[PDB]
């Protein structure tokens, strides 16, 4: 098995999900079919999903195309919240742990208030005062640190509860924050908007209280260029502080278009790659909405592939992922008729390059991952998922598991596939197609018999035993595999009523007839031998039916002309056998018969047969 | 192993100047298809010979002979070519009208007609016929009879030893000519030229050819045994063994 531990509980909830559709039950939730592995992994991976839920679980138009729903002013403003409530989230926990050891042991003693916590937040990460802070303290703490860092984890009503007990010390800006806190979408009224930031600017600009800069910046969305480095050390810290910076329609402005763009474009992979920390970079660009770079990227470290390739299915079954219409372009681009903050994921490639790996020896699992690419075709019209099973049977050569095996006694038990479609007679010609145009007949004939396609199943069966019909049956030899398979082609093909086209059927069960005319020859039964070729009407034995058999030979299949060398010999032989052992002149006249037979006759070998009949009719006489 | 040899010659055709190696090679790949009686393989590989080699080539006792033994070969296959449609032929003979006893007055002049066609098609199917006995007669003689030292018979005795190929064709003479004879007898007896089956016994034992020397004694008897087959047509025609008068 090519399937790491890891990779394999995801192909089973990915097998989950398919039994799902497959039986038109629930569509489930796909992130938490994926999140339930992620639990058996180290939390590195775990909070990802947890990101990947959040991101995703917005409000959504069913039934829109992908497109739309990404490049809508509504979709995109929620992504911003959806970040920001991961970021603050997401910083809440690095405070409990800070505080406690384990969040285990936090929540034993019970979390306690986000202010109480922060509180104990402060005592860790400043024990001595900064001399630098402005506004007094409350309660033993900088009335601006309690702020920042109750903002920073999303409480907002923990800071309000720190400004109603500095009410003299703050000035003005109760009444601004207690707007702040009640508007929407973080945002102020653009009037005492522009009264805060304009008092910021005038004598604040460089205030020695690095948390009060943070503060009014964040409250006020300006000075966007200073990253406020003194509090927003770290990564996370920064994404949070900018996406409550990012604004919606000209100076000391910055819009999630800019943000997104001006991140990965002038500080790409390399920036946020040196540290050798892969995920820091992909929830830089997953928090930003910008999906189909971090998941491309997240998809080249060959020790996540997995976890890129279903993050792009989550994101496909949400139609939120942009998928590349053409499918000859790179992994990552961007369409030239779309803006250029925006990019596209060749979809279709990405499943491709993951299933190649586990594709040899796991192939019930990659027809798995195949469905998601039932619903695209390529540029010849094929099924993308039906065309993937037949390269996937062709290189595999697994028929019976994939196919389904259908047994000599007429029975097909289903295969792997018939689970996902019930018309499966195409992609059984495919396969038996090909496999007919690699000179594999014996196989061709199997395939094609499993879609009950008798026109070609005889019309092969014809050449493989034309050959052979003169030859020798003996134990495990080419005649025996091929004539006991074409007799459990005969039995099937009566007891249930099916033909080919008189000419491929007629020519088949003609063949039949001469194999068992030779083995009862070759046996020594001369006297059953020639009874059936005298049935089969195909040799003359009395002059008057000359002149018919000749035409008739003129229309005859060419696997049968072939073999009419030595089925005149064989008869021949027969009645010179007889002769040794009136019935004299009955078997001269048929003598004389096959010659002149042969004699009007174009066909293989006629000049030693011609000569070799002759002669034993001659020593008849 | 077929292809890898009949694909060597159009490697050695291609370059005009090796001409006379192209043929000497083409020759000894044909003398193996020969002693098998490939004649579709042989030919397939006399076709691949441009019709204008010889001319081009104008002499090493290597190539006057591989000239000569090509031409042995070509009077060889027409003399196959030429069989295998006349005894195509005799082999589709008009058959008879059938007979429909106690007729009704209408298939009584269908009848009247078919039966007249008839005897109009196996007339023509002797014509056709006397054509092709004329003409697969003609090439059989050209291969007994070869001109100047009889078939796959060196003229130039200046060669430089091969006895692979000379072993070749002292073999290619037992296997071909026993096996032209014997053709040529059923055509002559066929077509009841009794007359001259019997004077293939003056071709065969004459000492201009010594063709009596690539018979096993068995193939002789039986080919004595061929003659005295169409000698006895020729006393129930009422003439003698030989087809002469009786005064």
């Amino acid at each position: 098995s090519s399937l790491d531990n890891i990779e394999m509980a995801y192909a089973r909830q990915i097998y989950i999900y398919n039994e799902k559709i497959v039986n038109g039950h629930l569509q489930p939730n796909l992130v938490d079919l994926c999140a339930s592995v992620a639990e058996l992994d180290d939390k590195s991976i775990s909070d990802m999903w947890t990101m990947v839920k959040q991101m995703t679980d917005v409000l959504l138009t069913p039934a829109t195309d992908a497109l739309k729903n990404r490049s809508s002013v509504e979709v995109r403003m929620e992504f911003v919240r959806q970040a920001l409530a991961y970021l603050e989230q997401s910083y809440k926990n690095y405070t409990l742990v800070t505080v406690f050891g384990n969040l285990h042991q936090a929540q034993l003693g019970g979390v306690p208030g986000t202010y109480q916590l922060v509180r104990s937040f402060l005592n860790i990460k400043l024990p001595a005062p900064l001399p630098g802070l402005q506004d007094g303290e409350v309660e033993g703490h900088p009335v601006w640190a309690l702020i920042y860092y109750c903002m920073r984890c999303g409480d907002l009503l923990a800071a309000s509860q720190v400004v109603n007990r500095a009410q003299h010390q703050l000035g003005e800006f109760k009444t601004w924050f207690q707007e702040y806190m009640n508007s929407k979408d973080r945002r102020l009224s653009p009037a005492t908007e522009n009264k805060l930031r304009l008092h910021y600017r005038r004598a604040l600009r460089n205030n020695t209280d690095p948390y009060k800069r943070a503060v009014y910046c964040i409250i006020g969305r300006c000075d966007v260029t200073d990253n406020q480095s003194e509090v927003a050390d770290k990564t996370e810290d920064y994404l949070w502080l900018k996406l409550n910076q990012v604004c919606f329609d000209p100076q000391d402005r910055l819009t999630l278009s800019q943000f997104q763009k001006q991140l990965l474009e002038d500080y790409g992979e390399s920036h946020f790659t040196v540290n050798q920390q892969p995920f820091l970079y992909f929830q830089v660009l997953f928090l930003t909405a910008q999906f189909e770079a971090a998941v491309a990227f997240l998809f080249r470290m060959e020790r996540l592939r997995c976890h890129a390739v279903h993050v792009a299915l989550v994101l496909f079954e949400l139609k939120l992922l942009l998928k590349s219409s053409g499918q000859s372009a790179q992994l990552l681009s961007h369409e030239p008729g779309d803006p250029p903050c925006l990019r596209r994921l060749n979809f279709v490639r990405l499943l491709m390059l993951y299933t190649r790996k586990f594709e040899s020896t796991d192939p019930r699992e990659a027809l798995q991952y195949f469905y998601f690419l039932r619903d695209e075709k390529d540029s010849q019209g094929e099924n993308m998922f039906l065309r993937c099973v037949s390269e996937l049977v062709i290189e595999s050569r697994e028929f019976d598991m994939i196919l389904g095996k259908l047994e000599n006694d007429g029975s097909r038990k289903p295969g792997v596939i018939d689970k996902f479609t019930s018309d499966t007679k195409p992609i059984i010609n495919k396969v038996a197609s090909v496999a007919e145009n690699k000179g594999l007949f014996e196989e061709a004939a199997k395939l094609y018999d499993l879609a009950k396609n008798a026109d070609k199943v005889l019309e092969l069966m014809n050449k493989l035993l034309s050959p052979v019909v003169p030859q020798i049956s003996a134990p495990q030899s080419n005649k025996e595999r091929l004539k006991n398979m074409a007799l459990s082609i005969a039995e099937r093909y009566r007891a249930q009523g099916i033909s080919a086209n008189k000419f491929v059927d007629s020519t088949f069960y003609l063949l039949l007839d001469l194999i068992t005319f030779f083995d009862e020859y070759h046996s020594g039964h001369i006297d059953r031998a020639f009874d059936i070729i005298e049935r089969l009407k195909l040799v003359p034995l009395n002059q008057e039916s000359v002149e018919e058999r000749v035409a008739a030979f003129r229309n005859f299949s060419d696997e049968i002309r072939h073999n009419l060398s030595e089925v005149l010999l064989a008869t021949m032989n027969i009645l010179f056998t007889q002769f040794k052992r009136d019935r004299d002149s009955q078997l001269r006249s048929q003598a004389r018969t096959l010659i002149t037979f042969a004699g009007m006759i174009p066909y293989r070998t006629s000049g030693d047969t011609n000569a070799r009949l002759v002669q034993m009719e001659v020593l008849m006489n | 192993e077929d292809r890898l040899k009949i694909d060597v010659i159009d490697w050695l055709v291609f370059d005009p100047a090796q001409r006379a190696e192209a043929l000497k090679q083409g020759n000894a790949i044909m003398r193996k298809f020969l002693a098998s009686k490939k004649h579709e393989a042989a030919k397939e590989v006399f076709v691949k010979i441009p019709q204008d080699s010889i001319a081009e080539i104008y002499l090493p006792a290597e190539d006057d002979n591989a000239i000569r033994e090509h031409l042995c070969i070509r009077a060889y296959l027409e003399a196959h070519e030429t069989f295998n449609e006349w005894f195509k032929h005799m082999n589709s003979v008009p058959q008879k009208p059938a007979l429909i006893p106690q007729p009704t007055f209408t298939e009584k002049v269908a009848h009247e007609h078919k039966e007249k066609k008839y005897e109009m098609d196996f007339g023509i199917w002797k014509g056709h016929l006397d054509a092709l006995t004329a003409d697969v007669k003609e090439k059989m003689y050209n291969v007994l009879l070869f001109v100047d030292g009889g078939w796959m018979v060196d003229v130039r005795e200046d060669a430089k030893e091969d006895h692979e190929r000379t072993h070749q064709m002292v073999l290619l003479r037992k296997l071909c000519l026993p096996m032209l004879c014997f053709l040529l007898h059923t055509i002559l007896h066929s077509t009841g030229q009794y007359q001259e089956c019997l004077q293939l016994a003056d071709m065969v034992s004459s000492e201009r050819h010594k063709l009596y020397l690539v018979f096993s004694k068995e193939e002789l008897r039986k080919l004595l045994q061929k003659l005295r087959e169409s000698s006895l047509m020729l006393l129930d025609q009422g003439l003698d063994p030989l087809g002469y008068e009786i005064q």
